[PDB]
């Protein structure tokens, strides 16, 4: 608190000087060169001048608006020019750390900490979940979610973007030559599961007859009609299916059924989503490109895949040679729609082409990354948790990267020696072994 | 008559990128506390050809930065050409079909010698596919220069709000911050 | 320094020979005029 | 600035490093599985796809493979080992047709060829 | 300023004491327990005692010889032992930075800041040349000079050598299962 | 200490890592262009060389190839798909004789070979 002095006169008596000598002396005693810093209760750090008006050193309790992850009590300094120009320094009671915030004429520079000098060495022996680390780092560490269970310890380098839009992991196991990487592609968000096992199509193909079952425990979960299958075309690195406009009226890739009362019910809202493209938009004609939940009165039902209303429809102007995201959401109805009218008691996802209108035009339609979820909207693609291959729209997989010495393991030639023979047998260099002897000495692989 | 909407404008080395439905102010609210309004000098001197040039600073990386200028043609009908049909997405096309080859003209000079020089590019956000269209490129010194151009039929640049956003590749060379001089601001077409 | 900037605005023009300021009565006033009055004088003085 | 091969004395060109799945794409052998065949097939795991049908899914390039002799269209019913070579018409896998060539050997060391033309020209006759 | 005083005695009449009481209370009103730190105008950090001769706490306006790349206005602490030995500490009004400069028997340990940890987080969305500004940096950044046109955004790490001879860059696009690296082989110059 | 291939347990040797251009060197296929043939020979792109001359252009190593049936020396005027292997005698391209080998198939699935042997022996003609 500041002082507030006004003078005395020679004609004043001793009785008039005592009140002022006391005002001075009480001020000196209660304010000047204090032993402990003053203690201040309930300060808001964003309006601190209401609780700490004067430039000095302080201790605070029960505060509001302290830095990320710090105690509501600690030592505070204030340096102030006037109410619109000042600096707060906070050192929490429980740490050597020091945080600062600055106010300047209607602009604010918010809380940040000074760094502590720690030489050159890197931390070690930690066990990290790199899908939960909120801070970038470099260490010699173990991973909770390692790329392969045996590749769990080694050098790590993690990077996190200033508003959490993305992160990158790099990793180098001690028990491996390889580098690994993994990227958080999307901000931390809702991503309902995918109910469709094998959405990357790695299990064996099968007849669409074998998938007239509600068994989601045992593969293959996708059945194939005439004119449908897994493609030699890849999207973003993963497998795809294709539907071909051949002799079937409704060439389809068809999932196992879902019994109403298990994962899905009548009156549940559900969403389905896919990527699709065509070989040529001039070859589709009056056919339709679509995907749908078909509905069935029994698990074995021999009917020709009744429509539930749960469909997205795509035309010859609306499909392209460019991979485009399509989806639908719907409420699972009591009865089916169009040319059947049967109840819904089981359902399945069909990825389809409708070849009622025309057949054998050579239209090839690719479908990729299908999702089924209990949601009012599309949420980001994921595999089912118990697919033997994973893919995700929020995170990449782990990506392995190798050395030239490992590549010289794999390669058909000596890549360090100018692509010359991976083996070279000269008569002076084989200790008289025959060709049939020498050939038995060569390891697995394809060698020149 | 001629096209005439003259004083929006904005500055940032960083970015935002909308669909065909964002309005004039969305250069500001998007750019994260990392962007700037064009001031009273730019708002008022540049209104017609004269000699009291604006001069203003530009936040930058190694000389590179982006200057975004912006107008909505829903103002042009309402404030200048009242008879024109406003109320459907076709307005982008039908206004362009009347407008023919629109030009933007914009006169500026660099804060460096008459011989010392810099490298700069026009971009316009494509309001048909939402990609930055680079279709004119420029170099400069202390001399006044138009870095506007003919940009032609604007069917590719009227968003359905009738808003359009440019961005210009500001430059300074291998230097740590920059300043730029401006004289003019005009979106320009003929119909009579 | 420059008073042609806001709020001071100084819209004086020496090249025109802007010669006098003709202030208007009991007025909620653009102080914009005022720098420009001494500016009118400052050209001819200078 | 515009040339089809770039070089500069002041800067390097950008060095792209790729992953092992992409590199496995490129290799003649399964470098994730200790240099084993770039394709392996077992009859119980193939939906009654023949050797022709499993040769058709293979992507462009050059590869090693294995097929089990109970798989249809295998020569005289024997398992086969060999090499497979694949090209799309004008190198466009996203609209075009596919051409496939096999050079291979059964369990007795005997050499055979088999060939597939695109545009549905199909399989040229089995040659021993 | 240090306070100035001279003691009274038993024989001194009441008339001699009241002036002393006045001096003490005025100093307590003007130097001691000030709400706002004492302002000092146009000081020089190369000779700071000539404008701030005493240890204590101050705000400086319009100063000279401030740290390189800083404001001239800010808070100052001075700690002094004599005219051969003192420490200046400076915090600019426009940032949370803190700078130190120690004077020792005619030798000067010149301005350097205490480093703020900007988070282990890294600065994001800036758009960069490959040949960028005068310091090493790591950023989730965007490239005017990418490896491929459609790969231009992701994790960047830029390094620079002390004599300007060479640099090293690593890049990782958000949309790619690849990494990219680059080097400067020559000091950066006029190249035709 | 003097051994011709070192090892240690406290450290490691230096493990090298490479770029996709360097890999596009070692690869039998064009890994930048969807794994296509490493050598492709269309009659508008060969500058009036024969099949035998085109083969002498290829560098040391193993490469996939395709050659168009209007190019001189090609079998029955058909195009050919194949592979080409090249070396210099004891890996000395400065002083030593070259060797080349081609194994290839026409359009009917028929197998053919052509081979080049160093030290004056030059070209040895076409085997079907």
């Amino acid at each position: 608190m500041a002082f507030n002095y006004t003078p005395l006169t020679e004609t004043q008596k001793l009785k008039d000087m005592y009140p002022k000598v006391n005002d001075i002396g009480n001020f000196l005693k209660t304010e000047v060169n204090l032993s402990d810093v003053k203690q201040i209760s309930q300060p808001d750090f964003n309006n601190i001048l209401a609780s700490i008006p004067d430039s000095g050193n302080y201790y605070v309790t029960n505060s509001k608006g302290a830095p990320s992850g710090e105690a509501t009590a600690g030592f505070v300094r204030l340096d102030k020019r006037n109410v619109n120009y000042y600096k707060i320094y906070y050192s929490p009671y429980s740490s050597n750390k020091m945080y600062i915030k600055t106010y300047a004429n209607g602009t604010v520079y918010d809380w940040i900490s000074f760094k502590l000098d720690e030489g050159s060495l890197y931390n070690e022996g930690n066990t990290l979940n790199v899908k939960e680390l909120t801070e970038s780092t470099t260490q010699y560490a173990t991973l909770v979610n390692p790329p392969k269970e045996n590749l769990n310890t080694g050098w790590v380098n993690y990077k996190e973007s200033k508003n959490g839009v993305s992160s990158l992991v790099e990793f180098n196991p001690v028990n491996s030559t390889s580098t690994f990487k993994m990227i958080r592609k999307l901000p931390v968000q809702e991503q309902k599961p995918n109910l469709l096992k094998d959405s990357l199509f790695v299990y064996p193909e099968t007849s669409y007859s074998n998938i007239k079952t509600d068994n989601w425990d045992t593969p293959p979960f996708w059945g194939y009609s005439s004119n449908s299958g897994r493609s030699g075309v890849r999207f973003r690195g993963e497998n795809t299916v294709q539907i071909d406009d051949g002799s079937d009226t409704y060439p389809s890739v068809v999932s196992n059924r879902f019994k109403m009362g298990k994962e899905l019910s009548v009156g549940d809202t559900v969403t389905v989503s896919v990527y699709a493209k065509i070989n040529d938009p001039a070859l589709l004609k009056d056919n339709l490109v679509y995907f749908e939940l078909a509905g069935y009165d029994t698990v074995d039902d021999t009917s020709k895949n009744p429509y539930t209303g749960g469909r997205r429809e795509i035309t010859a102007s609306e499909i392209t040679t460019e991979w485009k995201k399509y989806s639908f959401t719907f409420t699972i109805p009591e009865n089916t729609i169009g040319a059947s009218g049967v109840k819904v008691n089981y359902v399945s996802l069909l990825l389809r082409m409708n070849c009622s209108s025309s057949k054998g035009n050579g239209a090839v339609v690719y479908y990729a990354l299908p999702k089924l979820e209990k949601s009012s909207k599309v949420t980001p693609f994921i595999t089912h948790e118990n697919d033997v291959r994973k893919y995700d729209e929020i995170w990449s997989n782990w990506q392995e990267v190798i050395s030239k010495d490992e590549l010289k393991g794999h390669s058909p030639v000596d890549i360090e020696y100018n692509d010359y023979f991976k083996y070279q047998w000269w008569k002076s260099e084989v200790n008289e072994k025959s060709l049939k002897d020498l050939a038995m000495t060569v390891p697995q692989g394809y060698h020149t | 008559f001629y096209g005439h909407i003259n004083m929006y404008g904005y500055v940032t080395s960083y970015v935002y990128n909308p669909g065909m439905t964002s309005s004039v102010n969305q250069i500001s609210a998007s750019t994260e506390g990392r962007g700037q309004e064009v001031p009273t000098d730019y708002y008022m001197y540049t209104s017609t050809k004269n000699n009291n040039t604006v001069e203003l600073s530009m936040q930058t990386t190694s000389g590179v930065s982006y200057l975004y200028n912006n107008f909505n043609f829903r103002d042009y009908m309402s404030k200048y050409r009242p008879q024109v049909d406003l109320q459907s997405d076709e307005a982008r096309r039908i206004v362009s079909d009347y407008i023919k080859e629109l030009s933007i003209d914009y006169y500026l000079s660099a804060v460096i010698p008459p011989d010392e020089s810099i490298e700069i590019k026009l971009q316009v956000y494509d309001f048909s596919i939402n990609r930055w269209l680079t279709v004119s490129i420029n170099n400069l010194s202390f001399y006044e220069k138009n870095i506007g151009s003919n940009i032609g039929y604007i069917k590719d640049y009227l968003n359905s709000e009738l808003n359009m956003f440019t961005r210009l590749e500001i430059n300074a060379g291998k230097r740590d911050s920059v300043d730029i001089k401006v004289n003019y601001l005009d979106l320009m077409f003929y119909y009579y | 320094i420059n008073f042609k900037g806001s709020p001071y605005l100084d819209r004086f023009d020496p090249s025109k020979d802007r010669t006098k300021v003709l202030f208007n009565p009991d007025r909620p006033l653009q102080q914009a005029e005022l720098n420009e009055m001494q500016s009118i004088d400052q050209y001819y003085l200078k | 600035e515009n040339d089809v091969r770039k070089y500069d004395e002041i800067w390097s060109n950008w060095q792209e490093v790729i992953s092992k799945d992409e590199l496995k794409g490129h290799s003649p052998v399964d470098i994730e599985y200790n240099d084993y065949f770039k394709y392996q097939w077992w009859k119980s795991e193939v939906n009654e796809k023949s050797l022709k049908d499993l040769a058709m899914t293979v992507p462009q390039g050059y590869h090693t493979f294995y097929c089990q002799g109970s798989i249809a269209g295998t020569p005289k019913g024997r398992s086969i080992r060999g090499t497979i070579q694949v090209d799309y018409d004008k190198c466009d896998p996203y609209r075009a047709n596919k051409f496939v060539k096999l050079l291979f050997t059964d369990t007795e060391g005997i050499p055979y060829t088999l060939y597939y033309g695109g545009y549905n020209q199909g399989w040229k006759p089995l040659k021993q």
